[PDB]
């Protein structure tokens, strides 16, 4: 075991920062390598696969030795390459896709080290090509066979077209062929701005074909890739060629699951570094290999945030470019980039705040100005990249002792209270103060900005003292507040609600019930917990109808609505002690109590929150399934080796069923509501002949974008009813066009 | 200056409580 | 197969803290540690109350319960709580991305945790605080004052 592990630290440990040279570590390794080959063959294959898959933002480095071994060895070459393109074909099968990216990239980087023959590699290119001219197949499919081919190019362009560019030019008028007729119906609903100034958010495709061509007019000229073999020129000049097999893409399958289409994220530009280097052009395929790179940095060390934000500090280049604004933004391309960002949120804020660390000199202000160049550019966000903004913002100054230039957004205060800067702030306040108290927010937000700040969170017992004594069940009220202060028991609870006079459901009953509840357990979350879970069958008993919910969700909104917070909470755990099932939340929430806070964000969390657990709960009851059955099954091939279990997978199985069934009807009804809401909007607006446009319907359009873009993995499966029963040819094109564009977001 | 009391949990009876969902 | 060096977590990992009071062996603690979803959330303050640490804790991943950490006597907090979440992976990402991160100005130290029985959320400390409370001598608005000690 101390050979592999030592061949694994030798090949790893060539790219990081040493006194030594590059080049004589190369050699060096190489030696070693060369002197220890006839006995660790398949070992040192192994890790050259690994490393040409798991270390992309050294694929330079490694491609320059895997030359010198070549020049070493003509067997050794042959046999990594045959073992390359299998692995590459495994991939393939496997439906993970960047590697077979990453594999392509190093197999074209090999090839500018003479160890594979051009045409080989513009016969692979032409077959990449060409499957662009298949029928029927999904064009996520065509997309990331072209984007391979293309983003293959930067690396070994100029050989491939010094070579062969009469094939060259047919394989590019064929990419030109396919590209004039895509279909970019996906683009609206994954931009981050739907402005196009000042900078156009156009698809990674079209983008890149644009660097594609830029590159070609300069002579495939780039100025940023490494290339260490450049030196080591006699060496590999003197190495013999090898020539890989025919390839042919695997065929479509049913099962196949390509990538989805992306939206580069652009939002700087260069003049925002008068001072800096020349950061390069929007077009220019120099910003592209950049951001790739720094992509892969981020997603090969996304475990321990330290050592991501050392190795993008010391990320290296053939040019000094403005590495910060490079690290900011495509920190910030992950974070708001739609359906989920590559890794959790909390995981970027604190790559942030480590990268502002190591570099507190220069960073922090280039974060400041990407803070205000986003909030200058709000008036068309998409509402969830709002949503993920807001978050980040609020957690990111909560660690910097809430000290932001507030005087600076005063123009939120001339425009309109609705409109999406002064939303934004109102928003960021309210969630600065659920991670402190209303009277630091007061303290720190100048006086002007005082109409903004959240309500104080004080409970709002409608019982009070002051109330006058006409309402009824004032004096069941009392009662109540004398036995929760007597520790009575559920009983006598029982007997106190007898005597209310009803208007197997009394509004008024739940109400002053709920209401005293909450009044008397209204100083901290785990009070108003225990007293949920230890009176949770006076719930159960009085709210068995799903009207009963409703009216216990409603009354729990009157009592908490300067909070919403414990609104969140409360409705979590009601949630999980089954007091109200998820539907019901989701009927509370569409509701014409709700109409003047549908906007603010708690409503959205509690939504995606009550998804989030019922999807938990059937994924756990599906893997109990699944137990269950893999144990039923080993225990009866070990006995036939040699009906309970059985009648509990059954049980089980129709448990799921019925889990499955409800987690439908709770999108479906999401969807129902949603349509119908739009309906009635679009169709009052237009009897009034006013703009349709408006921040209301932005936001709740928005909002379906938000819950097709979090869970397209199970929509994927209610598509056919989808379609059949809700987004049907009658609906209104306004609605339809999202449904449009989540069909095609995989298709 | 925190200016907010401490929260009193005194009788915060916790006796069985399983999330049923 | 894969490298060892990317599959490094160094924030998920046991700490040097041993329960005390734990009714059994080192060697079923570790087991439980290695499988549990109990996140110990200490340095907070008293005043702290329990609505922002579900909105923080909630927004590394969905919350199933949370227990304050009461006096032994006063039944009023002391500085620390119990953060059970729903998934293991909820707890790994909260041990990366939510420890350290400051909270009411003030370092929020998350470790993990055997689970929860009753009995467990009241101070070992024969103050009735925590016994770092009775232990530390630097003044601390948010943890009442000078220690335990200091005054007696
Ligand atoms: C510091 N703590 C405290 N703690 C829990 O918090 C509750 C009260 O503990 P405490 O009053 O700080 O005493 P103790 O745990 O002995 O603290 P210490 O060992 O630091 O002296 C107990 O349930 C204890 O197990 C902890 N639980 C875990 N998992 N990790 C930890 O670091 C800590």
């Amino acid at each position: 075991n101390e050979t592999e592990d030592h061949l694994e630290s030798l090949i790893c440990k060539v790219g990081e920062k040493s006194a030594c040279s590059l080049e004589s570590n190369l050699e060096g390794l190489a030696g070693v390598l060369e002197a220890d080959l006839p006995n660790y063959k398949s070992k040192i294959l192994r890790l050259l696969c690994t490393v040409a898959r798991l270390l992309p933002e050294k694929l330079t480095i490694y491609t320059t030795l895997v030359g010198l071994l070549n020049a070493r060895n003509y067997n050794f070459g042959g046999e990594f390459v045959e073992a390359m393109i299998r692995q590459l074909k495994e991939s393939l099968k496997a439906n993970n896709y960047n590697e077979a990216v990453y594999l392509v990239r190093f197999l074209s980087d090999l090839v500018n080290c003479h160890v594979i023959a051009a045409p080989s590699m513009v016969a692979m290119f032409e077959n990449f090509v060409s499957v662009t001219q298949e029928e029927d197949v999904p064009q996520v499919r065509r997309d990331w066979y072209v984007y391979a081919f293309l983003s293959s190019l930067p690396w070994v362009g100029k050989e491939l077209y010094e070579k062969k560019d009469a094939e060259m030019d047919r394989i590019f008028a064929n990419t030109e062929s396919y590209l004039k007729r895509r279909q970019k119906t996906h683009v609206p609903m994954l931009q981050v701005w739907t402005a196009d100034k000042p900078h156009p958010q156009e698809e990674y495709l079209d983008c890149l074909w644009a660097q594609i061509q830029k590159l070609k007019k300069d002579r495939w000229q780039e100025r940023h890739i490494l290339r260490p073999y450049l030196a080591f020129d006699s060496i590999l000049c003197e190495a013999l060629q090898h020539n890989l097999p025919p390839f042919t893409p695997p065929p479509h399958t049913e099962d196949s699951v390509y990538p989805m289409p992306r939206v580069i994220f652009r939002m700087f530009d260069y003049t925002d570094d008068p001072e800096g280097p020349v950061m390069p052009g929007s077009h220019s395929v120099e910003r592209f290999v950049i951001e790739e790179n720094l992509h892969c940095i981020i997603k090969s060390h996304w475990k321990e945030r330290k050592t991501c934000a050392a190795q993008l500090v010391s990320y290296p280049g053939k040019n000094k470019i403005p590495l910060n604004y490079h690290i900011v933004e495509v920190i910030f391309a992950e974070l708001f980039q739609l359906p989920a960002p590559p890794h959790i949120d909390v995981m970027y804020t604190t790559l942030l705040i480590e990268l502002c660390k190591l570099q507190p000199g220069s960073l922090p202000q280039v974060l400041a100005q990407a803070t205000e160049m986003l909030y200058m550019r709000l008036d068309t966000m998409n509402t969830t990249c709002v949503d993920r903004f807001i978050n980040w913002f609020s957690h990111h100054l909560s660690n910097f002792q809430f000290r932001w230039s507030w005087e600076d957004w005063s123009d939120c205060l001339s425009q309109d209270p609705e409109s999406p800067k002064p939303k934004f702030v109102r928003e960021v306040l309210e969630k600065c103060m659920r991670l402190s108290y209303h009277q630091r927010i007061l303290d720190i937000v100048p006086p002007t900005f005082s109409a903004l700040c959240p309500a104080n969170p004080t409970c709002i017992y409608k019982y009070g003292d002051e109330s006058s004594n006409s309402l009824p069940g004032h004096s069941v009220a009392l009662c109540l507040a004398v036995a929760f202060k007597s520790k009575a028991t559920n009983d006598e609870i029982f007997s106190i609600l007898k005597d209310v006079p009803n208007p197997s459901f009394n509004p008024l009953k739940i109400e002053v019930f709920v209401q005293t509840l909450l009044h008397l357990a209204a100083k901290s979350f785990s009070h108003s917990f225990s007293a949920l879970a230890k009176f949770h069958e006076v719930f159960k008993t009085l709210a068995e109808s799903d009207e009963g919910k409703l009216h216990v969700l409603r009354v729990m909104f009157e009592v908490w609505r300067n909070h919403p917070q414990m609104i969140a909470v409360l409705v979590d755990k009601m949630i999980r002690t089954q007091i109200v099932d998820c539907a019901a939340v989701a009927n509370w929430i569409f509701s014409s109590e709700l109409s003047r806070d549908f906007t603010r964000l708690f409503v959205w969390e509690i939504l995606h929150s009550t998804i989030r657990k019922m999807n938990k709960h059937v994924l756990k009851i599906q893997k109990e399934l699944e137990e269950a059955k893999e144990k039923l099954a080993r225990q009866h091939k070990r006995r036939s080796d040699d009906g309970v279990l059985e009648e509990q997978i059954e049980r089980l199985q129709e448990k799921v069923e019925s889990a499955q069934s409800e987690q439908k009807n709770l999108f479906l009804v999401i969807f129902q509501r949603f349509i119908m809401i739009l309906t009635e909007h679009l169709v009052r607006c237009e009897t009034d002949g006013t703009s349709v446009l408006t921040p209301w319907y932005k936001n709740c359009i928005e909002r379906l974008q938000q819950i097709f873009l979090q869970h397209h993995q199970i929509i994927q499966q209610y598509m056919v009813t989808l379609e059949n029963l809700l987004f049907t040819a009658e609906l209104d094109p306004h609605i339809l066009a999202v449904f449009q564009q989540f069909c095609a977001l995989q298709a | 200056g925190d200016p907010r009391a401490i929260v009193e949990y005194r009788d915060l009876d916790a006796p069985d409580d399983v999330d049923f969902f | 197969g894969l490298l060892k060096a990317l599959r490094s977590d160094s924030y998920v990992e046991l700490s040097q803290y041993r329960d005390q009071h734990f009714r059994g062996d080192n060697e079923e603690q570790e087991k439980l540690l290695k499988k549990s979803c109990t996140l110990y959330v200490g340095n907070l303050s008293f005043y702290t109350t329990e609505e922002q640490i579900y909105e923080l804790f909630s927004k590394s991943g969905d919350i199933k319960k949370i227990i304050m950490g009461l006096d032994k006597m006063k039944k009023t907090a002391c500085g620390f709580c119990f953060v059970e979440y729903y998934s293991r992976a909820d707890a790994e990402n909260a041990m990366r991305y939510i420890n350290g991160t400051r909270l009411d100005d003030r370092i929020i130290r998350t470790d993990w945790d055997a689970g929860f029985k009753e009995g467990r959320q009241y101070g070992r400390g024969r103050s009735g605080g925590q016994v770092r409370d009775e232990y530390r001598q630097d003044y601390d608005a948010g943890r009442g004052g000078y220690g335990k000690l200091a005054q007696n």
